[PDB]
């Protein structure tokens, strides 16, 4: 499942639901295992994915590469402390290499043409390449619309992902507004808005109550006419509370009643029932204005503004969804996926989170390194020349690493149909000859082994990460000599 | 600070007992040789309603055991959890009263019950402000129901006004075990109506039937019943032992729940607990009753009790009174008045 | 508080704003009576509430609980005084005293 | 994370907290910033359990509806006449306190664990206060920084900037549950170690 | 099998040649299943439920059969979830989208017999699907702009889709019934602005669309049977002991006389709101709640009809009709507009009686009413008319169309091949099989009526190859006839979204190479 | 064919075919399923010939038309106004059952329901819900009857009262009982004397209603079940008696339409309303005693009589 030529899996739930993805850490959170070694790789490929985000099934090749190659030195006699030891030594050099052929890019809103090439190597690999350029636009596009520069840090709050089955995969679009699973509350309100002012609220359509334990004694029948000139009263007055400050639409959190939504209806005032929290602070947010708790506490300069509010209907079905559009400088910001089946869905969901977060390490940190495995070949070019100068029985070790170090172009040029050993004895031979790191395993067979010009670029606190966790993780595992367990 | 004694009389309420302490003693830590090793001191805030804390640091239930045969004694202390008690507090006889309720009331009873009035007064005097007291037993057997009901009567006698709370087992309405239960339950209601506060009326067969049907596997003994018996106990005493939101006192409970006093009857439930008055009692009494009746009439089985003392119209009274509270029950529906027997005669003139 | 069941009923708007506040103020003097004897240290043997630890700890009083009703006895015969059940300013007859 | 990206710090961290609706409208960083800490929880909510009302007119009704947002109003003032920009407590804040903070550039937080709020009070100097009638400068607590930071997956609270501070915090970095819990076991005999050689040396 | 055992028990894993071969006879299988319920002489299939107390239905739809069958393996999940989806976009073209997706995975199977990378045939059924999309697209005619030549299309329409489901007996009858009902609309799309009405009794031919609405609801006792010119009042008000005001109050006197009082002016509320909404000058009343017996004797002695309980849909499909507004407070008169209808009567239908509305002002949303001699035909007549009118509303929202009866097919099929007669390497023999797939649909529509499908494809071909693009089954008799002359239309929408929603699918599962099982979730029997 | 229980889904449609019948004619309910049964026994040997399915339901449809068409030319007209016609088919449709040796006293009956009904002169369709079929155990076949009135099968509630010659009758939707707001409501006593005042207040407010109803000269009176509140008090038919007013209680919501439809009453639901001309009139009104099966009650000869 490694590469742009990589096949995928398909895992059926315990209650019977079916899943195909592409992910090394799906694949592996889905799959229910018994033996510990499983477990601690499943949580390996899980912290990859928690900090960084890409290369969730590179770092296990890794260490089962590591792995394998620890045991013929185990068998010739070598203390696993001694081939731990030459592991972390050979990560270090591999480490100190790697940051000395990497280049900057530039962040800036101006260009995005850097950004846009590493989402779409990043998206190179999933089902959804045969509209991945859109998709690389629109990933890159919402991280510069919602990232903060000065702190440089994003907040994914403040993104929301979300799709509907149906129409076509190309329909997924970027909205720089908000949409809701809503609609408005009589059926006879006008179907749209064009200079929305937005009153937001917190209370309910309804006359005030105390939480307090509480009784009201009626004692007469002047006291239960009071009471009920009373309740319309209530009624009117925050009706005219809501009209007088200059509102034009109204949401709310809760819900309303009868009288409440015909005065709304009477007084050419639309509204919106019982959205949920998360909605009003993000239609807040973009809106720009306020949250209020009372119809009191409603002023003119609380209410937000809208350019555009709609009511969209989707196919033969009863279903209804309200966008928010047309708002000025926004920090919200909605992607709306379309296809034709569920898992379609799912797996766009999958890859647009990808890129999204290679889009925000790249936000961190603005150096690259070249793909392919350029960079692998490169790493361990570097650590068999350091380990020739090594005589301490520790040169073992480091050839052992360099050796597990190139199990990623052998496993690309496997999957792309090629013969992986002369392929790669071909490339390490010409980077070897010439002076460039940059050459690496033309899996897409477009001629050239230059991955400059192909344009194939990853950010390096990936392969950091990468090759720190794997050894770290094999470091771990070959310290345990004893394990003691129940039978069954 | 405010204790509560519990007393157990005859099998059937030993055998509740012996799991309700069991189920209370591992909420608060306590350990079947006394000691306490809990973590949150939130148990130990109201740890003295019902235990003792005796030099060096053991805690004792304030519990009372009771029965006319030495039996189920030996089960208990020989069984789990049976080591904590205080060893002077087993009274027992030697012969059984035999599922005579005459027996037990006039008998055996009365050479026993002295015994159980000097424990209790030992008990209480170790106490700062008693409350009331907690009552286990049946009504279809001799020393369960005869001899708590004198009890529960020697008890009012000398401790006035304090709370009385009693946690009764009912006949079966389509299954009798004893010939006599009708006898035994109607002489017992009696004398339950004017000497408690509340009493928690509950069925052997209802609850029965929920390990077949809910709990999906079993084939059971009285076993698991009384698991869930103690279990709907501490789910009542929860208030009691445990301070929470609100915390209240069963007569801060029964004050809100009982309007008027001689209608004190009610239907327990259980949702993992529920505590209901639903007139579906006056359908229990209608039915014992009616029971009743059908042996009087033929005067069965009558030479086993008037050779003890009683006499004839003891019954009588037993069964006009029943037949009072039934109709007292029954004025508050106003809808089955409406199943009124139906006219027979042809006689329908003038007036 | 009382030992029969008690509610707080109020009818107007300024005794609800007022009783919270009036409760504070009750136990700030209570808190204050109790320390202006010269006591430094208070042993309990039931709980202690939120706004008694905040006040003890204003006028740099030190608190311990233990729950044993025998301990309790025990430290009152170490140090020769005199266990009371209403939470009032003790007298000087009833002042342990402790070097450490 | 790697084993070399673990960290110290001379001061507080501590995890975020659930929150309502509008924790994301107010500011993430101070530079001189006062701290609140409390032990009240600021919501609409009855007075007591054992509170009853009984009411004749509609007029009194609507002064009773009115009184209890009066009195949330009062303390949510008195929290912000004090000058303090950041508060927490051990109970509870609504949605009503969040917004009322959000709307005045403050941060809020609630339920934060007891050892946390502790150690917050040793690191900057305040005292826990279970009411709002005094809030005077002497119990507020005073940082250098304080920042909200993403952290592998989680978001962190960060005070530093302290020098007279008695506490400090760590916090590990690994790629397995076992991995951090056999880091913080080999660091603890170093600690009792070190604890151990500085009085008998 | 390596020794050591990785997974729980009962888990299980298949690699790539056991996770090929289940994928494609599960997809293979779900395909021949419905494949006999394809054209104008396709077959009905029975469905009974084990489960569910022995419901019985007879049915032509797919999406209905591949939403009742308890299908388990993985690959027929994302078949059947592709034509529910496909059910529900456009309502119409279930069966050719399985139908084509299985012949795709059937004739990947033999590519990979012939030792063709996935990848390789994936790529040639992209620049296949690009090629075939486009030729569609070209073929397109659009008309619109001209009343007559629109309604004559949609008539042409209509009749296409129900040719192969049991209305076809008196296919021009309903035919009626599906256009102007349609036409009702106004150019709204609301599908649920037209209610269906099936009961028993009576012969299929027997249905009618009404030229006012129906309601099967009540009248209230001692009101007015029929009125004529009829003012409507539509509300959505509580009126049975209207008054939960709302706050927590409660009644503490001292008195039996002060209760006795407070219940009369409880009585007085009722009877001002009655007049207050009798000042609109009403003589028809019509509420979604219930009406108490007390406001019915209020309304019953103005001598104005009172409706009750007529839910949510009866409210906004009246307020359609008519063209009152739903009110409430009634406190405004003036700024309330009320409907308008010649005439309110009752009519008997079978055992039956319904409030009869005629002469409505508006007429946005009407009623139809289905005659048959059993349950099964009334559903599956409902469930075809259901497909009609989502194909008729999608050709106005988006009025351009095509040839039927295997042309599109074709002319697609005819692209596919031009564009892999130009291309080298292995990705041409995939695009080949992407047109015989595509030549599949018309094969096995031939199939069904038992004329000779290979002379039938090859003379289609050939004419299709030489330029005449309007060739296409002429089925009554079984010969090559002209489209457009014999009116065989389709729109356009539904085949896009058959050849899109096909071709994903299939390249979803192509690319599959290992399943994962989990242990199931144990039923417990005891 | 309801009564037994098909198993196969074919014989399973069936029996919704003789349903259909039913709904549309109701009788022929057997031929239309032995001619079903033979068409579809007839088409074997078609199916074994070689013919496709779709040519023998064609040829089934223009056959049909042609039988339609044949007994249609077949047919006789019939006026309503002869009623021998009327009464020879009723007897041909009730000759085949076990009820068929009382036919002369079955046949008119019938015929005469539908004559008094129905208007012969506008009359498009009948409504069968307009004529009501009670059972009763006892007697023979030979009992059956033909009431013009009303027939109540509840007892009265009043002891004593059996028999109302010119009856008035009233039909009441409130209850005669002590006063209850929908409002939670309570009575709260802090002296001696308010006791003794609610016992009289209660007593006033009950003994008002009942002179109120007697005040128009209401004889019998139709109270409608309630399940919320009691509808009729003990006070309140110790009153009712002391009045000579027969009560009869217990009526279902639903047949309300039914007997204001034939006695003329309109349903009052408020004590202000209770006026004269709400009231109906009635020749008879009494209760009967069949020799053991029971009780009932009738009502015959009514001023204004609908047509059930
Ligand atoms: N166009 C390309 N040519 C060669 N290699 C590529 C290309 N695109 C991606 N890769 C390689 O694919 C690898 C990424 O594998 P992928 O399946 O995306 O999972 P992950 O990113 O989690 O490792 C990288 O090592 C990268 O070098
Ligand atoms: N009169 C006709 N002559 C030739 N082909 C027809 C005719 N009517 C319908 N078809 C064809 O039958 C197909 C319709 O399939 P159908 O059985 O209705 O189910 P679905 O539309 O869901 O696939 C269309 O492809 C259409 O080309
Ligand atoms: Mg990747
Ligand atoms: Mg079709
Ligand atoms: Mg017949």
């Amino acid at each position: 499942s490694l590469g742009p030529n990589g096949l995928d899996k398909m895992m059926v739930d315990k209650d019977g639901d079916v899943t195909v993805t592409n992910d090394g850490a799906t694949i592996l959170s889905m799959m229910d295992v018994d033996h510990q070694i499983a477990k601690l790789m499943v949580e390996l490929s899980k912290s990859q994915d928690d900090e960084i985000g890409d290369g969730t099934t590179g770092v296990v090749v890794l260490a089962g590469a590591l792995l394998e190659e620890a045991e013929q030195l185990l068998d010739r006699g070598i203390h696993p402390i001694r081939i731990a030891d030459g592991y972390e030594q050979a990560a270090r050099v591999a480490i100190e290499h790697l940051d000395k052929i990497s280049d900057s890019v530039l962040v800036d809103i101006k260009d995005t043409e850097p950004l846009i090439q590493t989402a779409k190597t990043t998206l190179g690999s999933k089902v959804v390449n045969s509209c991945h350029r859109q998709m690389a636009e629109i990933a890159v596009n919402a991280v510069l619309t919602v990232a903060d520069m000065e702190r440089r840090d994003v907040d994914f709050e403040l993104i929301k992902v979300e799709g509907k089955v149906g129409g076509r995969l190309e329909d997924t679009k970027l909205i720089k507004g908000v949409i809701v699973d809503k609609d408005f509350s009589h059926p006879q309100m006008p179907k749209k808005v064009e200079d929305a002012k937005i009153a937001i609220l917190t209370c309910p359509f309804e006359p005030p109550k105390p939480k307090t334990k509480h009784k009201l004694d009626v004692t007469s029948v002047e006291d239960y006419k009071a009471l009920q000139k009373y309740e319309k009263e209530k009624f009117e007055e925050m009706i005219q509370q809501i009209k007088e400050t200059g509102a034009n639409l109204a949401i709310c959190q809760w819900g309303f009643d009868d009288e409440a939504n015909h005065l709304l209806l009477q007084n050419n005032l639309p509204a919106v029932r019982w959205v949920g929290g998360p909605e009003i602070e993000l239609i807040a947010i973009a809106t720009g204005g306020r949250i209020v708790p009372r119809f009191s506490e409603l002023t003119a300069e609380k209410l937000g503004f809208a350019g555009l509010v709609q009511e969209i209907s989707f196919g033969t079905t009863k279903d209804k969804m309200l966008v928010i559009e047309q708002c000025k400088n926004s920090r919200a910001v909605t992607i709306f996926i379309r296809g034709g089946n569920k898992m379609i869905i799912e797996e766009a969901k999958r890859s647009l989170h990808d890129a999204l977060c290679v889009i925000r390490n790249l936000i961190r940190d603005n150096r690259v390194v070249y793909g392919g495995g350029a960079a692998e070949i490169s790493c361990a070019l570097a650590v068999s020349q350091e380990a020739d100068k090594c005589p301490t029985l520790e040169q073992y070790a480091m050839r052992a690493f360099a050796d597990a170090l190139e199990v990623i172009p052998m496993a690309l040029s496997e999957n792309s149909g090629m013969n992986p050993i002369q392929t790669m004895t071909e490339v390490r031979a010409r980077q070897v000859k010439e002076m460039n790191p940059a050459l690496g395993i033309d899996c897409l067979h477009k001629g050239t082994n230059d991955m400059k010009q192909q344009h194939v670029i990853e950010t390096l606190i990936g392969k950091k990460q990468q090759i720190s966790l794997a050894t770290q993780m094999v470091r771990m595992i070959l310290k345990i000599d004893d394990i003691r367990k129940p039978g069954e | 600070m405010r204790e509560i004694v519990h007393i157990q009389a005859g099998q059937c309420g030993n055998q509740i007992g012996a799991k309700f302490w069991e189920v209370i003693s591992d909420e608060h830590g306590i350990d079947p040789t006394g000691t306490y090793h809990g973590d949150s001191d939130l148990q130990l805030d109201r740890i003295s309603v019902y235990y003792n804390e005796a030099t060096g640091g053991k805690y004792v239930p304030r519990a009372i055991l009771v029965d006319l045969e030495p039996g189920t004694m030996d089960s208990v202390r020989s069984g789990p959890f049976g080591q904590i008690f205080r060893p002077d507090n087993f009274v027992f006889g030697q012969s059984g009263a035999g599922n005579n309720w005459a027996k037990g009331h006039y008998t055996e009873g009365a050479e026993l019950v002295d015994s159980v009035l000097d424990v209790v007064r030992k008990e209480a005097e170790s106490c700062d402000c008693l409350q009331g007291f907690q009552l286990t037993h049946s009504l279809g057997g001799g020393t369960g129901s005869g001899m708590g009901t004198l009890l529960i009567s020697k008890i009012r006698e000398e401790y006035p006004d304090r709370i009385m709370n009693t946690f009764s087992v009912v006949p079966s309405p389509k299954v009798s075990d004893t010939v006599v239960e009708p006898y035994n339950a109607t002489l017992s209601v009696h004398q339950l109506v004017e000497n408690t506060d509340e009493t928690y009326c509950i069925d052997n067969e209802a609850l029965y039937d929920i390990c077949f049907r809910t709990l999906k596997l079993t084939t059971p003994t009285y076993g698991d019943l009384n698991h869930l018996v103690s279990a709907t106990m501490s789910g009542v005493t929860t208030c009691l032992r445990f301070p929470g939101q609100l915390n209240a006192d069963l007569r801060k409970l029964a004050v809100n729940m009982v309007p008027f006093p001689r209608l004190h009857f009610f239907m327990p439930g259980f949702a993992p607990t529920f505590i209901g008055n639903s007139t579906a009692i006056q359908e229990l009494f209608k039915r014992i009753s009616e029971q009743f009746t059908a042996m009087f009439r033929r005067k069965a089985f009558l030479h086993w009790y008037t050779g003890e003392g009683m006499d004839e119209m003891e019954f009588t009274e037993a069964e006009s009174n029943m037949n009072d509270l039934v109709s007292e029950y029954q004025q508050y529906q106003d809808a089955t008045a409406e199943e009124e027997e139906d006219f027979g005669e042809e006689a329908e003139e003038e007036a | 508080i009382t030992e029969t069941k008690g509610t707080v009923l109020i009818k107007t708007a300024e005794e609800l704003m007022n009783f919270s506040k009036g409760e504070e103020n009750l136990m700030d003097a209570q808190v204050k009576a109790i320390a202006d004897t010269g006591a430094n240290v208070v042993v309990t043997g039931g709980k202690v509430a939120d706004m008694a630890l905040h006040y003890a700890n204003k006028y740099n009083i030190m608190l311990v609980r233990l729950n044993s009703k025998w301990d309790l006895r025990r430290l009152c015969k170490t140090v020769g005084a005199t266990a009371l059940p209403r939470l009032t300013p003790p007298v000087l007859e009833e002042m342990g005293h402790c070097d450490s | 994370g790697a084993l070399e990206d673990s960290q110290l710090v001379a001061g507080v961290a501590f995890k975020k907290t659930f929150s309502y609706a509008g924790f994301e409208m107010q500011p993430k960083k101070y530079h001189n910033p006062k701290i609140a800490l409390l032990n009240v929880e600021l919501e609409l909510k009855a007075e007591k359990d054992n509170a009853e009302i009984r009411v004749h007119t509609v007029e009194d009704y609507q002064a009773i509806v009115d009184a209890e947002w009066n009195i949330l109003y009062d303390k949510l003032e008195k929290i912000h006449h004090s000058g303090a920009k950041v508060v927490l407590s051990k109970l509870p804040i609504g949605d009503v306190a969040t917004q009322y903070f959000a709307d005045r550039d403050m941060f809020c937080a609630g339920r934060v664990p007891e050892e946390d709020l502790k150690r917050t009070m040793m690191a900057c100097g305040g005292s826990i206060q279970t009411s709002v009638n005094a809030l005077s400068a002497d119990v507020l607590g005073r940082c250098q920084v304080f920042e909200e930071t993403q952290i592998g997956g989680e978001r962190y609270n960060f005070f530093t900037g302290c020098p007279k501070a008695k506490t400090c915090t760590f916090i590990l970095r690994g790629g397995a549950e076992q991995f951090m819990e056999e880091t913080e076991r080999s660091l603890h005999d170093a600690i009792m170690i070190v604890r151990r050689a500085i009085k008998n040396d | 099998l390596a020794p050591v055992n990785i997974f729980k028990a009962g888990a299980d894993e298949e690699r790539a040649e056991t996770a090929r071969l289940t994928s494609f006879i599960g997809a293979i299988a779900i395909g021949d299943l419905v494949k006999s319920t394809l054209g104008p002489k396709g077959m009905d299939k029975i469905l009974l439920s084990s489960g569910r107390d022995a419901s019985l239905m007879v049915t032509n739809d797919g999406a209905t059969i591949l939403k009742n069958i308890g299908v388990d393996n993985p690959a027929a999940k994302v078949l059947v979830d592709m034509s529910r989806v496909q059910d529900d976009e456009v309502g119409d073209g279930t069966t050719s989208v399985t139908v084509l997706a299985a012949e795709l995975l059937r004739e990947a199977e033999s590519l990979i017999a012939k030792k063709i990378h996935p990848q390789t045939i994936i790529a040639g059924w992209r620049e296949a699907t690009k090629a075939a999309r486009e030729a569609l697209l070209s073929s397109a005619v659009d008309h619109g702009s001209d009343e007559v030549k629109f309604r004559q299309d949609l008539m042409n329409i209509a009749g296409t889709t129900l040719s192969s489901k049991l209305l076809t007996h008196h296919k021009d009858h309903f035919t009626k019934l599906a256009v102007e009902a349609v036409l009702r609309l106004k150019g709204s799309g609301n599908l649920e602005a037209i209610h269906i009405i099936k009961k028993l009794g009576g012969s299929l031919a027997d249905s009618y669309l009404d030229e006012g609405f129906l309601l099967d609801k009540k009248i209230g006792v001692n009101q007015p049977k029929r009125i004529e010119n009829a003012k409507i009042l539509i509300a959505n008000t509580g009126m049975d002991t209207d008054k939960i005001k709302i706050f927590g109050s409660r009644v503490r006197v001292d008195s039996t006389a002060k209760v006795a009082e407070i219940e009369h002016a409880e009585k007085e509320k009722m009877k001002e709101k009655v007049e207050r909404i009798l000042k609109h000058g009403i003589n028809c009343f019509i509420n979604r709640q219930l009406i108490y017996n007390y406001p019915e004797q209020l309304f019953g002695a103005a001598g104005v009809m009172a409706i009750e309980h007529a839910d949510f849909a009866g409210v906004e499909r009246l307020a359609l009709v008519t063209g009152g507004e739903i009110a409430s407070t009634f406190d405004h008169p003036e700024l309330v507009k009320l409907g308008s209808c010649k005439l309110i009567e009752e009519v008997m239908i079978g055992e039956d009686k319904l409030i009869h509305f005629s002469g409505v002002a508006l007429g946005e949303a009407c009623t139809i009413v289905l005659r048959g001699a059993t349950q099964q035909i009334l559903d599956e007549a409902e469930r075809s008319l259901h497909d009609a009118l989502c194909v008729l509303a999608q050709t106005v929202k988006d009025s351009r169309t095509v040839y039927g009866g295997g042309c599109s097919e074709m002319l697609m099929a005819h692209a596919v091949t031009q564009l892999a007669n130009r291309t080298p390497g292995k990705e041409a023999v995939a695009m080949e099989s992407y047109a015989k797939a595509l030549r599949m649909l018309p094969t096995i529509i031939a199939d069904n009526a038992g004329y000779d499908s290979a002379d039938l494809v090859a003379q289609l071909r050939a004419a299709h190859s030489e330029g005449n693009t309007t060739a296409g089954l002429d089925m009554r008799e079984g010969t090559i006839g002209d489209m457009a002359i014999l009116g065989i239309t389709e729109s356009f929408q539904v085949k896009r979204q058959v050849l899109l929603s096909a071709a994903e699918a299939a390249e979803v599962i192509l690319r599959v190479d290992n399943i994962i099982k989990a242990a199931p979730r144990k039923r417990v029997p005891d | 064919l309801k009564q037994m229980q098909v198993l196969h889904p074919a014989a399973r449609m069936l029996v919704e075919l003789s349903k259909a019948q039913d709904i549309e004619a109701g009788d022929g309910t057997t031929s239309v399923v032995i001619i079903a049964g033979s068409l579809l026994d007839s088409c074997t040997k078609l199916l074994q010939k070689g013919i496709h399915p779709t040519i023998i339901s064609e040829s089934f449809q223009k056959a049909l038309e042609k039988g339609i068409e044949i007994l249609t030319d077949m047919s006789r007209p019939v006026e309503l106004s002869d009623r021998e016609t009327l009464l020879n088919s009723a007897t041909t449709s009730l000759n085949s059952k076990v009820v068929s040796q009382y036919s002369s006293l079955l046949s008119p009956m019938s015929v005469n329901a539908v004559m008094k009904v129905i208007d012969p002169a506008t009359a498009t369709s009948v409504d069968l819900r307009d004529i009501k079929i009670v059972k009763k155990l006892g007697g023979t076949i030979d009992d059956c009857e033909l009431v013009e009135g009303l027939v109540l099968t509840q007892k009265v509630s009043n002891s004593g009262i059996t028999r109302v010659e010119k009856a008035k009758i009233g039909l009441i939707q409130f209850c005669l009982s002590a006063p209850k707001t929908d409002m939670d409501n309570q009575i709260v006593v802090s002296d001696y004397a308010q006791m003794d005042r609610v016992l009289r207040e209660e007593r006033a407010y009950i003994l008002n209603l009942v002179k109120q109803i007697k005040k128009t000269g209401c004889n019998v009176l139709l109270i409608q079940k309630s399940i919320l509140r009691d509808a009729l008090s003990d006070l309140a038919l110790h009153f009712l008696n002391k009045m000579k007013i027969m009560v009869i209680k217990d009526i279902e919501r639903e047949d309300i339409e039914f007997i204001c439809k034939t006695i003329g009453t309109k349903p009052v639901a408020h004590i202000d309303q209770f006026t004269a001309d709400m009231l109906g009139s009635a020749e008879l009104a009494e209760e009967v005693n069949l020799n053991g099966s029971g009780k009932l009650l009738k009502i015959t000869g009514c001023a204004s009589p609908g047509k059930t």
